């Protein structure tokens, strides 16, 4: 079984530095993109960075650029994230995730880890996702959509992220169910607009759904949708 | 530098060195040259420059090869006195081998700084190709460089080493080596010590190196088949940002130019390897005869 534990995480005086690092058991680590994505805290999911399966390329986000350096050693199956010059901004949960297509990562997160904290003591495409909150009652079809600023064709994939867990993938192609996830959810569009469509809720409460986007650089993400019950 | 440098004998007649890296080096940018001139139609008339500056590439290199054909000749030369000793007590001639085969690398490194001069130029010029690349819109960049280029001169070489078994080819060369070992083993025994007896032995062991070889190169052929044939379809029929393209046609040149490098030795070197198999068969012959007539 798979299985990406993450470590290195804590309180960090403003400027400084910390390393953080993955453990990858249960698969070919060999033959995957890794990525780094964190969540500050209440906001939304911010990719971070990503590596190819052989090391040779990796990029990052704007904002960390020029501090942060993502690494893997294949041999011990790890991942790292040296990060520098501390911001504020940086306080959030780290996730570790697999990219769903080997070699470039590409196509997605298949899995993810539970997530490390980090405390700092003090163009990219825009995913508009429609309902912001949404509080329904068990059996009720529930929709959600996403608004991509640019033409992404079919590189659209939606996430469940339950309270205080870290995010599971649910969609790939604009509509590719995963194995295991029930029949009830369902995905579709092109281009600019999709959707995401539960219908009889289960009693499972889903809580926050978020969508992303796999076409250009940043793999950005939309804000979430809340699901009460 | 040395330990990257294959001996190739696909004739009787005929030796030639090749340094691994230069190959791989120069089939690299033969991609990315190619592949920086199919991405939009309005510029597939280069081809023909294109095609004539890598003739003029590969004429400058060989220029430099032809340098130490000199040492090249007297290596050819030790050779075939051990191949046929007619008309020669044993590691005499046969040091004198090892020393010429040790010149010939000395010889390469001399121009190793020659042979670099040559690569670059095949970089520079590359690069000039594959820089001046644009799209309409630099968001959606079209992979028809890269779908044009691999169906044509890529997916042949693909399909040729899918239609053999180049895991047979391996188990049949094995069986060669170990039935002479066999009869090698029956004939030094049922006579004793004779020159042509380390003839065979000498072949025999130069033979089992040109199997690792083989050995070797097709592990690399079976891995960069997979992979190219994984990694395509992640590239074709899409558009990308100019950023991701420039970085997925990059991604190809490698695997190509490495699976080109696997493959074009391999051939030479089964070639290599049959040839001197045809040689062990007349001494083995000469041999047999040798022997019944004592009885």
């Amino acid at each position: 079984e798979v299985q990406l534990v993450e470590s290195g995480g804590g309180v960090v005086q403003p400027g400084r530095s910390l390393r953080l690092s993955c453990a990858a058991s249960g698969f070919a680590f060999s033959s995957y993109g890794m990525h780094w994505v964190r969540q500050a805290p209440g906001k939304g999911l911010e990719w971070v960075a990503l590596i190819w399966s052989d090391g040779s390329n990796k990029d990052y986000a704007d904002s960390v650029k020029g501090r942060f350096t993502i690494s893997r050693d294949n041999s011990k199956s790890t991942l790292s994230l040296q990060m520098n010059s501390l911001r504020a901004e940086d306080t959030a949960v780290y996730y570790c995730a697999r990219g769903k297509e080997e070699y470039y990562g590409s196509g997605g997160s298949d899995y993810w880890g539970q997530g490390t904290l980090i405390t700092v003591s003090s163009s990219d495409i825009v995913m508009t996702q429609s309902p912001s909150s949404l509080s329904a009652s068990v059996g009720d079809r529930v929709t959600i959509t996403c608004r991509a600023s640019q033409s992404i064709s079919s590189y659209l994939h939606w996430y469940q992220q339950k309270p205080g867990k870290a995010p599971k993938l649910l969609i790939y192609a604009a509509s590719s169910l995963q194995s295991g996830v029930p029949s009830r959810f369902s995905g579709s569009g092109s281009g600019t607009d999709f959707t995401l469509t539960i219908s009889s809720l289960q009693p499972a409460d889903f809580a926050t759904y978020y969508c992303q986007q796999s076409y250009s650089t940043p793999p950005t993400f939309g804000g979430g949708t809340k699901v009460e019950i | 530098i040395a330990n990257s440098i294959d001996i190739l004998q696909e004739k009787e007649g005929h030796l030639d060195f090749v340094i691994i890296p230069h190959y791989t080096f120069l089939d690299y940018y033969k991609h990315l040259s190619y592949n920086s001139i199919y991405h939009k139609s309005s510029t597939y008339g280069k081809y023909i420059a294109v095609d004539a500056f890598i003739k003029k590439i590969n004429e400058a290199y060989d220029k430099v090869k032809s340098k130490c054909n000199d040492i090249k000749n007297d290596l050819i030369a030790t050779i075939k006195k051990l191949e046929h000793p007619y008309d020669i007590a044993f590691k005499k001639m046969m040091d004198e081998y090892n020393t010429k085969k040790k010149k010939l690398i000395k010889c390469i490194k001399n121009h190793e700084n020659d042979f670099n001069k040559i690569c670059m130029d095949m970089k520079n010029y590359g690069t000039n190709l594959f820089e001046q690349l644009s799209c309409y819109n630099n968001n959606f960049c079209n992979t028809n460089g890269i779908r044009y280029h691999y169906d044509e001169y890529i997916h042949k070489l693909i399909l040729s080493v899918k239609s053999k078994n180049l895991n047979k080819d391996l188990s049949d060369m094995t069986n060669i080596l170990q039935q002479s070992e066999l009869l090698l083993t029956n004939l030094n025994k049922k006579m004793g010590s004779y020159i042509y007896i380390d003839t065979i032995k000498f072949i025999h062991k130069e033979m089992k190196h040109i199997f690792n070889r083989i050995e070797y190169h097709t592990k690399i052929i079976n891995d960069k088949t997979k992979i190219i044939q994984d990694k395509i379809k992640l590239n074709i029929w899409r558009t990308f940002q100019k950023d991701e393209l420039l970085k997925r046609i990059l991604d190809m040149s490698n695997e190509y130019s490495l699976f080109i490098t696997s493959d074009h030795l391999r051939q030479m070197l089964y070639n290599t390897f049959y040839s001197k198999e045809k040689h062990l068969n007349n001494i083995f012959h000469h041999l047999i005869y040798v022997l019944q007539m004592k009885f």
